[PDB]
RNA sequence: CGCUACUACCGAUUGGAUGGUUUAGUGAGGCCCUCGGAUCGGCCCCGCCGGGGUGCCCUGGCGGAGCGCUGA
RNA sequence: UAAAGUUGCUGCAGUUAAAAAGCUCGUAGUUGGAUCUUGGGAGCGGCCGUCCCCUGCUCGGCGCCGGCCCGAAGCGUUUACUUUGAAAAAAUUAGAGUGUUCAAAGCAGGCCGCCUGGAUACCGCAGCUAGGAAUAAUGGAAUAGGACCGCGGUUCUAUUUUGUUG
RNA sequence: UACCUGGUUGAUCCUGCCAGUAGCAUAUGCUUGUCUCAAAGAUUAAGCCAUGCAUGUCUAAGUACGCACGGCCGGUACAGUGAAACUGCGAAUGGCUCAUUAAAUCAGUUAUGGUUCCUUUGGUCGCUCGACUUGGAUAACUGUGGUAAUUCUAGAGCUAAUACAUGCCGACGGGCGCUGACCCCCUUCGCGGGGGGGAUGCGUGCAUUUAUCAGUGGUGACUCUAGAUAACCUCGGGCCGAUCGCACGCCCGGCGGCGACGACCCAUUCGAACGUCUGCCCUAUCAACUUUCGAUGGUAGUCGCCGUGCCUACCAUGGUGACCACGGGUGACGGGGAAUCAGGGUUCGAUUCCGGAGAGGGAGCCUGAGAAACGGCUACCACAUCCAAGGAAGGCAGCAGGCGCGCAAAUU
C-alpha cells in the first residue's frame, strides 16, 4: 500500500474478539486511540457481540448516537473506539459499568463493577519523561499524558487514578510478592504473585510469577501488569480468578457441573 | 602523526580552544558489561565510528566470528562459520557469511586468526553495520 | 527524478541488480542548494511530512561563535577561503557545512572593547576621532573599574586571532548546513584548529 | 547401394523476423536555479471643494501622472 | 503423487546384466585411536529402587558474642547436543465441546430471565532463555611474559581527616 | 492398509524398463431425478476494447439575499426546508492481475539511541513584558457570448467565510540575567582593603539554528531528557484563537456553564521507510567476477525525513568465489498453505489471508500526512476514437460485457 490500511478483513482481525467467519468479507477496523489494534476490543463488538444489546452494526451507530455509553468517564460516539485493558464502559440508562479485564482464555469477558468501583481505574505506566520546564511526565498504557506524578512512580509500576478529575489516588510499586495479571503472550489472562525478575542488558527481561495454586510460568516483562501490594488486588475479578485450570480440569468441572444441575 | 586529511580531525563533544592562563578526550561505557580498553581513554587517535570514542550506539544483536582479512583502512573482513541442517539427508552442511566489521584503532595489535565480538549498530557505510567490541587472541600465539 | 536508491548499484560481490520496483517518492533527490554570498535569497521547499526546509540560494551574514569567551554576534561573511571537501568550491564560492569563510571582526571587536576596555585591532600610531569608544575605555567608577581591572588580569588573546582583529577579518568554520536549514551559523578557528586550516590555505597558495 | 517416409544436423546467402542491453550523436517533457515583467495593484505628489479644529491641520467623492516607490 | 528400495538420508546399485578413473600423488571437502570424577555420607518402601550433597568473592534476615549460618544483584572457558521456558497472525491441518433432522459444514447453543461455549496441540531452521555435561570439537604452564602468596618501590588519583575560610 | 500384477524364454532364475493399479486437478465425451455447499478468462494474449456502472460527502454547530419552497409579535440583521456554489475532508483504502522480480520479494528474528506520521487518545494552548471584531477579491446568481466538438470556457454586473490575507487589547504588577549612574557600612593618619542597596538602558516563553558551561529524571549503554549562558529568527514568514452552535443565568456595563471547529510542540495510535541474524529452484556447454560513467573502504561535504558511495571531491586498493561468486535459464511474485504420503519424501501454491509489484511500454511531476497515484496530470513510443481537417479526447491486469486467443473459464 501506498497509505495507511483503512479495512479489517474478518478472517485477519484478532481471535481473541470472537468474530464468526462467515457472515461478513470486513471485520470493524478499531479507530487510532488509547489501545493498539490487536491488544484492544472495538465498541461495537462488546456492544452487539458480547452484550448482544445491538442486533446489527447500525442498531450499535443508533445505541451510541443516543450518548448512552461512557467508557472510562467520557462518552464517545465511535462504534469502532478501541476500548481495551481495564477500560470502564459505563451504559449509565440501563445503570450498569463494565471493566474490561481478561478471562482465563485471551478473551476480555463481561466483567459487571458495582457504581462506585467503576469511578477509578488501573493503568500501568509506560515511561517517564521530564517536560519543558523540569516537569516529570508519566504515560500510561492508555496513552494519558499525567504530568507532575509522585516522584517514586517508576516505569512498570501501575496508578490508580481518578476517571472524573484524571489524577492519582494509589500505585502499586514493580517489586516482588506483588499480584500481576499478564496482558498479552500464552499466558493471557493469568492472575499470580511476581515471584523473581530476571535482567537481560539489551534483549527482554523476563519476570516468573507463582500462581493460586503454585502454578508458576514466566512472561516477558512488556506483557505484565500489577493489580494489587501482596495478595489483595485493587480490582474486583471474574471467576477463575486467573488461576488458569488445564483442559482436563476444565472437562472435570464442566461435566460436574451439568450431571450435579441437571 | 594525525590529522592527515584536508579538513580537521577531532572530537565533536570537547571543545580544546578555551583561553588559558594535554587535550580532554571524550569517551562512553558501551554497555553489555563490555569494558572500555585503555587505548581509547589513554590513546590520541579520532574515530567518528568507534563505539567509544564516536558517535554510535550498540543495540540489538551481539555476534562473533574470526578476522580473516585487514587490508581495508580502519575496517575488518570476519568470517561467521556454521552449519546449516538440510533435513531430507539429516545432515549439516558446512556454510560461512564473512561480514565487512569496522575495527576501532584503540585496538593497535589484532593479527588475521584472532576471535572478534561484534555489536549491531546503524550502517557505517554500504556493507558494514557492525563494530568491534573486543579482540579475544588466537589459539597459542601468546609470542 | 534523480532517486537516493540503495538498488540502482551492485552488491558486495560486484553482482548488478534487476530492479524490482520503478522510483518511489521516499527514494528523493532534489538539486542541490549551491548557496553563494550575496543578499539573502532563501526558498522554502516542503518536503516529507508537509513539514518546511530552507534552500538558502544567497546568505551573506551568519550567527558566529567565538567559543574562547563564549561570545556569538551576526557577522557579515565576506569570502570563501578553503573547502577540503572540493577544491573548486572555493573559486565558485559556495557556502557548505565545514567550509573555511572569512568574516567581519567589528561585533566582536566591538564585545572586546566594551566588556574588556582594552584596544584590539588598532594599528600602532592612529586614535579615535569621534572619541566615542576612546570614552569607553576610560571612565569608570571605583568598584566597576576595579571589575574590570580583575577581568583584565586574564584578559590575554592569542597572536593569532590578534593578526586577523587587526586586518579586520577572522577565519569561521560554518556549522550549520546553509542547504537545509537555511542558515549560515558556525565557530571562529582557534588554537591547534586555526594553525591547521592557515597551513592548508598556506600549502594551497605556494 | 536402391525405393518410400519421418526427424534433427551442416551451410553459400557481409541471410531474414520479434526482442533486450549498449558505444557515440541528437534529445520531448517535467523539476530546480537564473534572468525575466505582459498584466494587476497600493502608495507619496500637486490640480478641485467641503465637515470639524484653528493662513495651517485630521480627514470625505471625483481624475491626473513623475511611473516616483515598492508588492503580487 | 504413491506404486518407485525404477534417484535409494531412511534405502538401490557398479566381477559377468548399465556401471571402479590406466596408475599414483595431491589442496580444499569429508571422516579421524586410547586417555583427564570417582567412591561414598543420609533417609523411605519391601539385598535392591527413587530422593538430598561432594567452586569462591556489595547489601540484607532465624540470628548470635568484626566473624560465622542463610538469601538477593554481579563475576565466574568457548560452542555443538539435549531438556525446559519466553515468543511466534488468523484461515488450513490435528483436535475438545455442540443432534446443522444425518453429514460436509457451522460456532453455536442449553435450561422451568438464567446457565454456558467460542478449548488445546502443532508452528522445520535461525534468534532469545535457564538446567544437564555423557558424546563430538575447543582451550591452557614447556626460551616458563606459569599460578595462588604475602612484601619492597614507582606514576596518576576517589578524598574520610585538621571549628569555617589559603 | 508398510500391497503389487501382465510382458524378453522352448522352459528357468534375474537385471530392467514398458503397460496395468489408486488418488489429485485441468480439458473433454456420454448421462443426469431430489437436496446442501461451492470453484469459475490463472495457464494462451500484463492482447485489444464499443456501451453502462465502479468515490463521493452536511450536522444544532464553516459559508444561504436562488422567492425552489415557506411561518408572522418584525424593524435590535439572521424564522425554518433548503438546489447550486465556495470551504473542509475523502479520492493513497477497497477491487483486479501476476508482467517484472532468484539474497531481490518473502518468512521467522531484532532494531530505529538512525527516521517520518492526516487521524485518534491524553497532554499543552493569560509561561513571551511588547479591537464590542480589520482588508478586498471570487464563485453560485444575473447578463452578453465564441468553437463542429469536450466534465471547453471568456468578458461584464454583484455578494459570503473556519477560503486568501492582515492584525491589537488583556494577563501586566512585576520577576530573572547583564548593565551601571548614585548611595550605605566596617578596618586603616589616609590612599588602600572588604561587604550591601541602586536611577537608566539592553535582553529574556516554546519552536528553529549555532557555540559554550555544569551534571532533575532515565537506559545495558546518548553527543538522552531537563538546566544555565551567549545569541540567531529564513518576508517563498512556526505557535501564542478576528471561528460556530445549545440552554442562558447570576451580579451596581463586568463575570460565567455545555459543546463544535482549528492549532505549535510532546506523547499515544494507525502505520510507513531503512537496516540485523538466518533461510530459495535449475544451470560449470557460466570459473573467475566487481573497478577512474563507484567496485570495497577512509575523510569532508551535497542531497535526503533520517543511517549509509545515496551523490560529489580527494585519498586508499580493496570486495566476492569451489562453503559454487559472477553470468544464464525459469511454463519463478514470496509466504501461510494444497495434493499424495507407513517411516522418509515428492510435487504444486496465478487463486479469496499476510507481504510485494503493476496499471499498454518506459519516463517525469502536481497536490497532499501519505502517490513517483494512472477511475490524477505532462511528454515520448505503440495501438486506437470523434472531426465542419482547425483540433479535441483515451487507458476494463475494477463489475458486467464484446473481439481475439485458445483444449480451457458465467449475467451488459
Amino acid at each position: 500500500a501506498r497509505g495507511p490500511k483503512k479495512h479489517l478483513k474478518r478472517v485477519a482481525a484478532p481471535k481473541h474478539w470472537m468474530l464468526d467467519k462467515l457472515t461478513s468479507v470486513f471485520a470493524p477496523r478499531p479507530s487510532t486511540g488509547p489501545h493498539k489494534l490487536r491488544e484492544c476490543l472495538p465498541l461495537i463488538i462488546f456492544l452487539r457481540n458480547k452484550l448482544k444489546y445491538a442486533l446489527t452494526g447500525d442498531e450499535v451507530k443508533k445505541i451510541c448516537m443516543q450518548r448512552f455509553i461512557k467508557i472510562d468517564g467520557k462518552v464517545r460516539a465511535d462504534i469502532t473506539y478501541p476500548a481495551g485493558f481495564m477500560d470502564v464502559i459505563s451504559i449509565d440508562k440501563t445503570g450498569e459499568n463494565f471493566r474490561l479485564i481478561y478471562d482465563t482464555k485471551g478473551r476480555f469477558a463481561v466483567h459487571r463493577i458495582t457504581p462506585e468501583e467503576a469511578k477509578y481505574k488501573l493503568c500501568k505506566v509506560r515511561k517517564i519523561f521530564v517536560g519543558t520546564k523540569g516537569i516529570p511526565h508519566l504515560v500510561t498504557h492508555d496513552a494519558r499524558t499525567i504530568r507532575y506524578p509522585d516522584p517514586l512512580i517508576k516505569m512498570n509500576d501501575t496508578i490508580q487514578i481518578d476517571l472524573e478529575t484524571g489524577k492519582i489516588t494509589d500505585f502499586i510499586k514493580f517489586d516482588t510478592g506483588n499480584l500481576c495479571m499478564v496482558t498479552g503472550g500464552a499466558n493471557l489472562g493469568r492472575i499470580g504473585v511476581i515471584t523473581n525478575r530476571e535482567r537481560h542488558p539489551g534483549s527482554f527481561d523476563v519476570v516468573h510469577v507463582k500462581d493460586a495454586n503454585g502454578n508458576s510460568f514466566a512472561t516477558r516483562l512488556s506483557n505484565i501488569f500489577v493489580i494489587g501490594k501482596g495478595n489483595k488486588p485493587w480490582i474486583s475479578l471474574p471467576r477463575g480468578k486467573g488461576i488458569r485450570l488445564t483442559i482436563a480440569e476444565e472437562r472435570d468441572k464442566r461435566l460436574a457441573a451439568k450431571q450435579s444441575s441437571g | 602523526d594525525i590529522q592527515t586529511e584536508r579538513a580537521y580531525q577531532k572530537q565533536p563533544t570537547i571543545f580544546q580552544n578555551k583561553k588559558r592562563v594535554k587535550l580532554p578526550r571524550y569517551y562512553k561505557n558501551i554497555g553489555l558489561g563490555f569494558k572500555t580498553p585503555k587505548e581509547a581513554i589513554e590513546g590520541t587517535y579520532i574515530d567518528k565510528k568507534c563505539p567509544f570514542t564516536g558517535n554510535v550506539s550498540i543495540r540489538g544483536r551481539i555476534l562473533s566470528g574470526v578476522v580473516t582479512k585487514m587490508k581495508m583502512q580502519r575496517t575488518i573482513v570476519i568470517r561467521r562459520d556454521y552449519l546449516h541442517y538440510i533435513r531430507k539427508y539429516n545432515r549439516f552442511e558446512k556454510r560461512h557469511k564473512n561480514m565487512s566489521v569496522h575495527l576501532s584503532p584503540c585496538f593497535r595489535d589484532v593479527q588475521i586468526g584472532d576471535i572478534v565480538t561484534v555489536g549491531e549498530c546503524r550502517p557505517l557505510s554500504k556493507t558494514v553495520r557492525f563494530n568491534v567490541l573486543k579482540v579475544t587472541k588466537a589459539a597459542g600465539t601468546k609470542k | 527524478g534523480i532517486s537516493r536508491d540503495n538498488w540502482h548499484k551492485r552488491r558486495k560481490t560486484g553482482g548488478k541488480r534487476k530492479p524490482y520496483h520503478k522510483k518511489r517518492k521516499y527514494e528523493l533527490g532534489r538539486p542541490a542548494a549551491n548557496t553563494k554570498i550575496g543578499p539573502r535569497r532563501i526558498h522554502t521547499v516542503r518536503v516529507r511530512g508537509g513539514n518546511k526546509k530552507y534552500r538558502a540560494l544567497r546568505l551573506d551574514v551568519g550567527n558566529f561563535s567565538w567559543g574562547s569567551e563564549c561570545c556569538t554576534r551576526k557577522t557579515r561573511i565576506i569570502d570563501v577561503v578553503y573547502n577540503a571537501s572540493n577544491n573548486e568550491l572555493v573559486r565558485t564560492k559556495t557556502l557548505v557545512k565545514n567550509c573555511i569563510v572569512l568574516i567581519d571582526s567589528t561585533p566582536y571587536r566591538q564585545w572586546y572593547e566594551s566588556h574588556y576596555a582594552l584596544p584590539l585591532g588598532r594599528k600602532k600610531g592612529a586614535k579615535l576621532t569621534p572619541e566615542e569608544e576612546e570614552i569607553l575605555n576610560k571612565k569608570r567608577s571605583k568598584k566597576i573599574q576595579k571589575k574590570y581591572d580583575e577581568r583584565k588580569k586574564n584578559a590575554k588573546i592569542s597572536s593569532l586571532l590578534e593578526e586577523q582583529f587587526q586586518q579586520g577579518k577572522l577565519l569561521a568554520c560554518i556549522a550549520s548546513r546553509p542547504g537545509q536549514c537555511g542558515r549560515a551559523d558556525g565557530y571562529v578557528l582557534e588554537g591547534k584548529e586555526l594553525e591547521f586550516y592557515l597551513r592548508k590555505i598556506k600549502a594551497r597558495k605556494g
